[PDB]
């Protein structure tokens, strides 16, 4: 019982989603009954009979449990719900209200509400003619279209590593004591010379000449983290298209030896095909939680920029270390989504919705003004893991590499701050 | 659907002509298709492009753009080799809106066809005339 | 030769379609051709344009220009008259060098045509579909 | 053709080496193939790159070039992962005027081989020597 249906175990007591379940589902065979009796409110034969009778029917629909369950990789999308349903002509709840007014003595009105049927239903079709085709041909327009975009944090994310290689400088001048180099970075900050000159505490000159600097780092960190989540969204590539189809229908006798009902229901067949791009080797390795969450990072940022500090009498030159050690910590978390990313899973939707159509009325032939609803309770939902393409033409390696080793030169930095 | 060989029956005044084109292969840069008779000099062979086109924020209309290049080989230029000539260029372009229903672009490809077949084009395009 | 009436045969996806276009005079500016369908409204009507030219200091080709407005009538609008919805538009050119011969030309006339009638172009034209 | 599984037999001094490629897919962007033995760390895995190109004003010819990337795994690094050492570097390139034909370039592409298993370059090759 230690393992779920969805998770599985490791070499260092890992929690992580079974692949082999995860990708094809136990199918699991339906007994029991959904809507076996309904209930007629009205009047027949003259006369006031309400009576509970099961209609024609019958129970076999192959069906699956969902799971939502933790991501398999860092920053990444919610993992895909497999489900596998077994398409048994399926049935949508008829409610129709009639009135009826011919003959000098027959009248009645009856409303059969949650009536069943079985229809004739396509339960497999393909439509990647059209799709796969139109799926390589967004990767073109891709460099065009939000080019600008990744092209443009690249350039915003260069300038935050050079001020993490001057800042340096400043902090390790108290240590050994050369305080000229310290003078000539804050002369290159402000525009004019307004300094204090009193003579004070020899780390006291630190926080006077890194003023401008915090407001800086801080307006970088601030905008990086929206649009950080906004390119994760791009990668997850999917397009398609609906068409309109009709579907026909007979052989109903809801009205025993009354009359007949018949009708045309018009459905939509709608495929769409999406695609999972992440990293490789990224989902052998993750637990329930083990790293350091973003829902704070907004917040932890702005706690050192403030002039309103908790650890002056705590030793700051123990809190100012840790600070940095958790930059380049939660860096070289971020640094390992860009070193190889290819397709990892891949999974194919097949759906058919419901529109609006139109019912007929009609009794033995005679023209009848006929008023109904009705909805969609189950559809055909079967979504089919696979890794494969039949013509895949894709390459981000090269377009990301430039922002790997940026990532690589900070956190080699920050190792160089230690005690 | 497949690029695949395209044989073509009825070809030239005569009609008796014949040609194949092999795909080419696609242009991802551009997104165009390319298709060819098979010849002995590329720069000699027939060439024959299709495209299509998805709207865009530039555009909301489907393009799709059909370009023919039938060069003229010059077979003896006092030169061991033949050499590009007359460059023949056919184009035919389409536009639709995204409601554009199929029987509408299915009406535009036959009478298209038709015109090409009608007695007024030909003297239009074989001898050059106006429309008097 | 002379404008008249075009009556075309083998229309539309199922080829039963007919269609009959009279000529619709010449515009003297551009020196274009029109042709139409006699339908009830002009703005409805469908029409067909077809143009030649002569090479200038500007161009030394010859241009052969045709192209096809195919309106979509909305015939209630909830408004006592019609009105246009979608335009199709089919256009189509071509150009030649002063010494282009006359097959060449024939060549690029029937050829153009079966590609139309190609089964590649057809789920290219209808369905909107790429080479694949 | 349609980018496959490539195996090759016969390679390595030996030639009992034998090595597949799986398609990697196309760069769009500079339209160019690759394809890659099945490894461990794409880092690590073998790479194959080939592109055509089309003339255009800025070169009249056709250009081919093929790039070959075999790094070199350091298995303990002292380390848990392996690192790449040393990147094998081999580059090929080909051009063509628009008027070259079909055997001239099967021409080349034969004899090119032949002077790879030819007992020059293997001296040239394997033990870096000039022509003495």
């Amino acid at each position: 019982p230690k393992l779920p249906r969805g998770l599985r175990f490791g070499a260092d007591n890992e929690i992580l989603n079974d692949f082999q379940e995860l990708w094809f589902p136990d199918l699991f065979i339906e007994s029991s009954d959904t809507h076996p009796w309904y209930t007629l409110k009205g009047r027949v034969l003259n006369a006031h009979l309400d009576d509970r009778l099961p209609n024609v029917g019958g129970r076999q629909v192959r069906r699956t449990p969902h799971r939502v369950t933790v991501p398999i990789a860092s920053s990444g999308l919610r993992p895909v719900t497999t489900v596998q349903y077994d398409p048994a002509a399926l049935s949508f709840l008829l409610n129709a209200r009639v009135d009826w007014d011919f003959g000098n003595g027959d009248s009645a009105n009856l409303v059969i509400n949650d009536f069943l049927f079985r229809t004739f239903a396509p339960k497999e079709f393909d439509f990647s003619n059209s799709l796969v085709p139109r799926y390589t041909q967004a990767f073109s327009a891709f460099n065009a279209k939000y080019g600008t975009m990744i092209g443009e944090g690249l350039e915003t994310i260069k300038y935050l590593g050079l001020l993490l290689r001057r800042l340096r400088e400043g902090y390790r001048a108290v240590k050994r004591g050369d305080l000229r180099a310290l003078r000539r970075v804050i002369q290159s900050y402000h525009n004019g010379k307004w300094k204090p000159a009193t003579a004070g505490n020899l780390w006291l000159e630190f926080r006077y000449g890194l003023m401008p600097l915090f407001y800086d780092i801080r307006d970088v960190m601030l905008d990086w983290q929206n649009r950080h989540d906004k390119i994760q969204r791009l990668l997850r590539f999917s397009v398609g298209h609906g068409e309109d189809y009709v579907v026909e229908f007979d052989n109903l006798y809801p009205a025993v030896a009354y009359f007949k009902l018949k009708g045309e229901i018009t459905l939509e067949r709608r495929h769409r095909h999406g695609i999972s791009y992440a990293n490789r080797e990224g989902y052998a390795v993750f637990d329930n939680g083990s790293l350091r969450p973003v829902s704070d990072w907004k917040e932890l940022a702005t706690a050192f920029i403030n002039p309103h500090e908790v650890a002056w009498e705590l030793t700051p030159y123990s809190f100012v270390v840790d600070w940095f050690l958790n930059v380049g910590d939660i860096l070289a978390q971020q640094g390992q989504l860009y070193h190889n990313i290819d397709i990892v899973d891949g999974f194919d939707r097949r759906d058919i919705r419901l529109k609006s159509f139109t019912i007929k009325g009609e009794r033995n032939g005679r023209p009848v003004n006929v008023s109904a609803s009705l909805s969609a309770v189950d559809l055909f939902y079967s979504r089919l893991h696979t890794s494969n393409l039949p013509f895949a033409t894709l390459d981000l390696d090269t377009t990301f590499s430039s922002f790997k080793h940026v990532l690589d030169s900070i956190f080699l930095l920050t190792q160089r701050v230690k005690r | 659907a497949k690029l695949e060989t395209v044989t073509l029956g009825n070809i030239g005044k005569d009609g008796k002509q014949t040609l194949v084109l092999n795909p080419r292969g696609v242009n991802p840069t551009n997104g165009v298709a390319s298709l060819s008779q098979a010849g002995a000099v590329p720069a000699l062979e027939k060439r024959v492009t299709v495209s299509v086109s998805q709207p865009s924020r530039n555009r909301k209309n489907y393009k799709v753009q059909v370009k023919i290049q039938n060069p003229t080989a010059c077979t003896a230029n006092g030169s061991c080799d033949p050499s590009v000539t007359r460059q023949a260029y056919a184009d035919v372009t389409f536009s639709f809106t995204q409601y554009s229903t199929d029987e509408e672009r299915a009406f535009v490809r036959t009478e298209l066809a038709a015109l090409l077949a009608s007695p007024l084009l030909i003297d239009a395009i074989d001898q050059l005339n106006p429309a008097y």
